[PDB]
RNA sequence: GAGGAAUACCGAUGGCGAAGGCAGCCUUCUGGCAUAAUACUGACACUGAGGCUCGAAAGCGUGGGUAGCAAACAGGAUUAGAUACCCUGGUAGUCCACGCCGUAAACGAUGUCUACUAGUCGUUGGGUCCGGACUUAGUGACGCAGCUAACGCAAUAAGUAGACCGCCUGGGGAGUACGGCCGCAAGGUUAAAACUCAAAUGAAUUGACGGGGGCCCGCACAAGCGGUGGAGCAUGUUGUUUAAU
């Protein structure tokens, strides 16, 4: 159906979501790492991302999806791993980004975690 | 220990077989010093299956299910900052042939054979297939190798 | 922080390079910074101690 | 699409301000400072009890606003318990206008103003010379003499002197009571006594310790082999019993 397509990477320290879409903005498949029987520590690994990337890469793939640009956000350990994992699976990448929301000082952190 | 790396010992290899190999095998099966009690073991045990599977060199299929029973990944124990990873790591070669041959006397001695050199002979036949607690004792450490997947650390 | 992956050139690459735009500019850095909220006598200490150990050496 | 708050980078022992404080950009009103020269007044100066003004955050009053964060509060955990730390929410507050409050480790724990006393290296705003050199007003890092119990300070003195003001007189009781004054209130300010004890303190030294750091060793762990802990008996002890065990 679609030929270009946008892989979005969305990566924070304890899960990472793999969300492929179109050049326009309509999702066709999503996989995470908590939903590929990690849970805990082995959710936030950058394995547990090359995984998810993968099937979520291969469950659009039959879309017809050959030609697509990463989107990696967040400071997650699987926004590494997992673009390899969708290079490795036939993908064709356009272009590598990180569209990560940097705040300009604008609305408050939560406080300092005393642990 | 903590210091060196003292070189390992030179061991004879067996009077019937001229194999190292064998000569180790005799070594985990022997108990209490009693070199010439494990030797008729392993030779009763060899010589059992050699007899049935019609055989004439033994010491290439004792080869063959050693290789596989050998494990390639094992599980360790490793701590970063109070956490517990069991990392999945390789094995070196010298641990993999001392990990099958211990598996081998420990499962052969919970058989439910007459003799001991029986029991030996029906783990040896079992695992050459590929069946018996050797051969489910080295998949269950594989099941925890592939559990992790996920430590590379 | 944008890479464009050019012709025959394998991913593992095109990641490297991608990787080293991103610690060019700072992406990671300003995201630590987000995490919490420091108040602003940390922040002078943090920066005074920062500016001494820069002059020692 | 609505809305509120803050203004990443620049960003800097960088800058401005008497202190408190003050960061997107633009306009308007407005204070001080720095700088070369000339002209002018001619000691008009410094300090300053009372007094007045300003004065972080929190808090209070009235009226608006309310996105994020978050006292209180609610739940989930951890735990022996957990009215906490961690997690999910969350109201006052945080924001605005006008007023109160007048307190902070409001600190350089160092009152203000003068003059003098080796030097070295940075840096900000000027200035004058020939990329340098010099000279100013700040802001730093060192380092003599000198000072200091020591730490350390050292032209931005804690040195050498002078002017005036403030304050201290063992530790608790106590910055508490009482009485004034101030405040809407919270409270602030001024400020004792009885009684009690021979100490309480500062800096540095040697150890010891740290759920500080760094390096290293031992069957210390790890990797293994064999045990003890269960049975019967031997032996020793406890206990109990005994005339004594």
């Amino acid at each position: 159906s679609v030929s270009e397509g946008i892989a979005h990477i969305h990566a924070s320290f304890n899960n990472t979501i793999v969300t492929i879409t179109d050049r326009q903005g309509n999702a066709l498949a999503w996989a995470t790492s908590g939903g590929q029987g990690f849970r805990g520590s082995r959710k936030s690994t950058p394995f547990a991302a090359q995984v998810a990337a993968e099937v979520a890469g291969k469950a659009a793939q039959e879309y017809g999806v050959k030609n697509i640009d990463v989107l990696v956000k967040g400071p997650g350990p699987g926004r590494e791993s997992a673009v390899r994992a969708l290079g490795a699976l036939g993908y064709k990448v356009n272009s590598i980004s990180d569209v990560t929301p940097i705040p300009h000082n604008g609305c408050r952190a939560p406080k300092k975690r005393r642990v | 220990p903590r210091r060196r790396v003292v070189a390992t010992r030179e061991i004879l290899p067996d009077p019937k077989f001229g194999s190292q190999t064998i000569a180790k095998f005799i070594n985990h099966v022997m108990s209490h010093g009693k070199k010439s009690t494990a030797e008729r073991i392993v030779y009763g045990a060899l010589e059992t299956v050699a007899q049935k599977r019609n055989i004439e060199d033994p010491v290439a299929f004792f080869e063959d299910v050693l290789e596989n029973v050998r494990p390639m990944v094992e599980v360790k124990a490793r701590r970063v900052g109070g956490a517990t990873y069991q990392v999945p790591m390789e094995v070196r070669p010298s641990r993999r042939t001392a990990l099958a041959m211990r598996w081998l006397a420990e499962a052969a001695a919970k058989r439910s054979e007459k003799s001991m050199a029986l029991r030996l002979a029906g783990e040896l036949s079992d695992a050459s297939e590929g069946k018996g607690n050797a051969m489910k004792k080295r998949d269950e450490v594989h099941r925890m190798a592939d559990a992790n997947k996920a430590f590379s650390h | 922080p944008a890479v464009k992956v050019k012709e025959n050139e394998p991913v593992d690459i095109a990641i490297r390079r991608f990787k080293r735009a991103c610690e060019k500019a700072g992406v990671l850095s300003d995201v630590r910074k987000r995490e919490f909220y420091e108040k602003p006598t940390q922040v002078r200490k943090r920066k005074k101690a920062a500016a001494v150990k820069r002059y020692k050496k």
